[PDB]
């Protein structure tokens, strides 16, 4: 009676994802990880509150065999807009469950919200490796 | 425009409702600012 979902995913799905990616970033060749749904949040210290940004999209990490070595992209589904940013090796990360927190230039605070906390964990692990490996 | 119900039985989906992030104690904010500052 009970049935478990297949852990392995079809290769066709992976190919399709990379196809959409190329549409915005011609130099994205491989996908490292993808989160079904991720949103960008910023913190304003003056007010002591969190403000949601206009970027709500599927989050993908792209790998390339040329500079930049690694870059992160969010496909904004609601606004049909592309937002890209390169990965630097000076960023410091922190994990406050279930929301991921990181620090940015000029003492600013920004974080990422994921549909599932575990899903966020996997993505974060990748970034940590890049920071310590190059 | 829509008015949320005062009493709720089960958690239902509501399009347009922003999630509420948890706020840490003041110490967290201060610590971050200092580390970045030199």
């Amino acid at each position: 009676g009970p049935h478990m979902a297949d852990l392995m995913a079809d290769e066709s799905i992976t190919r399709m994802n990379l196809a959409a990616i190329k549409k915005i970033d011609p130099y994205a060749k491989e996908i490292v990880d993808s989160s079904s749904h991720v949103a960008f949040y910023t913190f304003n210290s003056s007010q002591n509150e969190w403000e949601k940004t206009d970027v709500e999209g599927a989050f993908f990490i792209y790998h390339r065999n040329a500079e930049p070595f690694h870059s992160i992209f969010i496909n904004n589904r609601l606004n049909t807009t592309s937002f890209v940013e390169p990965i630097t090796g000076s960023l410091e990360l922190q994990s406050q469950p279930p929301f991921l927190l990181y620090r940015n230039e000029r003492s600013r605070i920004r974080g990422f919200w994921f549909y599932n906390s575990e899903e966020c964990d996997r993505i974060s692990g990748l970034v940590n490796g890049l920071l310590k490996s190059k | 425009g829509p008015q949320d119900p005062l009493l709720q039985q089960q958690r239902a989906p509501f399009p347009g409702q922003m999630p509420n992030l948890p706020k840490p104690p003041l110490f967290w904010q201060q610590e971050a600012q200092k580390q970045e500052a030199l």
